[PDB]
């Protein structure tokens, strides 16, 4: 009982860390590219300002 | 024609018992060949006991070494006499224990033990006939205790009805490997209780006194404290080895040393203690192998009584002097035997002595105050297991708190075992 007790919580601390290791890259996977989604979604309601103004500068005649 | 299959193991074991085989060997006319050329012919009455017969018929010690990792043996094998030991008979691991009693017993030494025991069997199915065996270990280590300890759970598996005897070396602050000591030491005897019927109990602390303050020796070495138990060892183990009178083996020896099954640790004796010229006369012998300065236990022979005695007295010596002065120091001490078991003090003697001294006197006592030996072992264990400290070594290897409370319980309980009959 002792030694497949020792196998036993050898193994649950491999099985621990390498499941608290997968979840954290994907929280941070997810993390990063929400940040840079979030980055480039506000650079592109930029650039559909920057025709509103373009097109409404041809609003004029 | 009663052999007895010796076994060291760990570290401590092995160098214990390569002196002892050395001191031994020297006493029998053995070379470090493992050739005889010896004088007499008693040298070679009982050789059998501890020696298998060999190639022109040398002699190859009935000894098993075993290890958890190979420094301990490559060191007895590249040695003096390490080359009269059968190679097949050294048996080791590599990882070691760590000094784990949970690494001798569970996990490393787990693996190891079949291995040992294919040994002990090809030794043992040579013997006409069998009488037991003897281990020797220290107690504060991994392998020599928490393996060593399984051995003999195995070996009583194996052969229920031979007595399994230990020479067991107990920590000591004084001279200490590790922290962890106590916890492995606690755990080990609560198996000796049950598993042995005679261990003669080594402290290391006694052994670092006689040689500070008896043998002068400013800073011992472990080869000085191993001096004195290869000497005490060999005394211990005259009667089995020469003739006599006495027709001594184990289970006789065990019978009358030992009144109840779990009181059978004893407390070793051994005098003149050497490091010489004027033979000490009969008188001093039996004056200092029961002087408590020349015990190997640590603990004082007045704080308690002996339940019973053996002495040997090693020599060309007046036979009827050693009966007098061991008759004449039980009426000034008689308030140290107990009443209840008549004539409990047996003394041999053999015309043979060891090398160097001319006259010397070994002495094993069953004595109530070995009592303090556990109570201080108790003391420390106690110290680090109410803070749970140094556990982690061992929960890591399979181990629960409930073991160790059990083991602290058994150890107690042989305390109090001991007091009882010191009240009677
Ligand atoms: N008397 C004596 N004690 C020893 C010797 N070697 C180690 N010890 C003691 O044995 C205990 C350590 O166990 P050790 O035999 O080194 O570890 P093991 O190899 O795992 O069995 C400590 O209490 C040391 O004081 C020795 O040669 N002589
Ligand atoms: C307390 O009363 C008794 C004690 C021992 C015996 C006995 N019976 N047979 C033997 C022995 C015996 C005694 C030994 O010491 C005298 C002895 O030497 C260590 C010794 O050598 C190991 C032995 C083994 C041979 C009998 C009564
Ligand atoms: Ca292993
Ligand atoms: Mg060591």
């Amino acid at each position: 009982e002792v030694i497949q007790k020792a196998i036993e919580e050898n193994n649950n601390f491999i099985k621990m860390a390498k499941e608290k290791l997968a979840q954290k890259m994907e929280s941070n996977k997810e993390n990063r590219e929400a940040h840079l989604a979030a980055m480039l979604e506000r650079l592109q309601e930029k650039d559909k300002h920057a025709e509103e103004v373009r097109k409404n500068k041809e609003l004029k005649e | 024609m009663r052999e007895i299959v010796h076994i060291q193991a760990g570290q401590c074991g092995n160098q214990i018992g390569a002196k002892f085989w050395e001191v031994i060997s020297d006493e029998h006319g053995i070379d470090p060949t493992g050739s005889y050329h010896g004088d007499s012919d008693l040298q070679l009455e009982r050789i059998n006991v501890y020696y298998n017969e060999a190639t022109g018929n040398k002699y190859v010690p009935r000894a098993i070494l075993v290890d958890l990792e190979p420094g301990t043996m490559d060191s007895v094998r590249s040695g003096p006499f390490g080359q009269i030991f059968r190679p097949d008979n050294f048996v080791f691991g590599q990882s070691g224990a760590g000094n784990n009693w949970a690494k001798g017993h569970y996990t490393e030494g787990a693996e190891l033990v079949d291995s040992v025991l294919d040994v002990v069997r090809k030794e043992s199915e040579s013997c006409d006939c069998l009488q037991g065996f003897q281990l020797t270990h220290s107690l504060g280590g991994g392998t020599g205790s928490g393996m060593g300890t399984l051995l003999i759970s195995k070996i009583r598996e194996e052969y229920p009805d031979r007595i399994m005897n230990t020479f067991s070396v107990m920590p000591s602050p004084k001279v200490s490997d590790t922290v962890v000591e106590p916890y492995n030491a606690t755990l080990s005897v609560h198996q000796l209780v049950e598993n042995t019927d005679e261990t003669y109990c080594i402290d290391n602390e006694a052994l670092y006194d006689i040689c500070f303050r008896t043998l002068k020796l400013t800073t011992p070495t472990y080869g000085d404290l191993n001096h004195l138990v290869s000497a005490t060892m060999s005394g211990v183990t005259t009667c089995l080895r020469f003739p006599g009178q006495l027709n001594a083996d184990l289970r006789k020896l065990a019978v009358n040393m030992v009144p109840f099954p779990r009181l059978h640790f004893f407390m070793p004796g051994f005098a003149p203690l050497t490091s010489q010229y004027r033979a000490l006369t009969v008188p001093e012998l039996t004056q200092q192998m029961f002087d408590s300065k020349n015990m190997m236990a640590a603990c004082d022979p007045r704080h308690g009584r002996y339940l019973t005695v053996a002495a040997i007295f090693r020599g060309r010596m007046s036979m009827k002097e050693v009966d007098e002065q061991m008759l004449n120091v039980q009426n000034k001490n008689s308030s140290y035997f107990v009443e209840w078991i008549p004539n409990n003090v047996k003394t041999a003697v053999c015309d043979i002595p060891p090398r160097g001294l001319k006259m010397s006197a070994t002495f094993i006592g069953n004595s109530t105050a070995i009592q303090e030996l556990f109570k201080r072992i108790s003391e420390q264990f106690t110290a680090m297991f109410r803070r749970k400290a140094f556990l982690h070594w061992y929960t890591g290897e399979g181990m629960d708190e409930m073991e160790f409370t059990e083991a602290e319980s058994n150890m107690n309980d042989l305390v109090s075992e001991y007091q009882q009959y010191q009240d009677a």
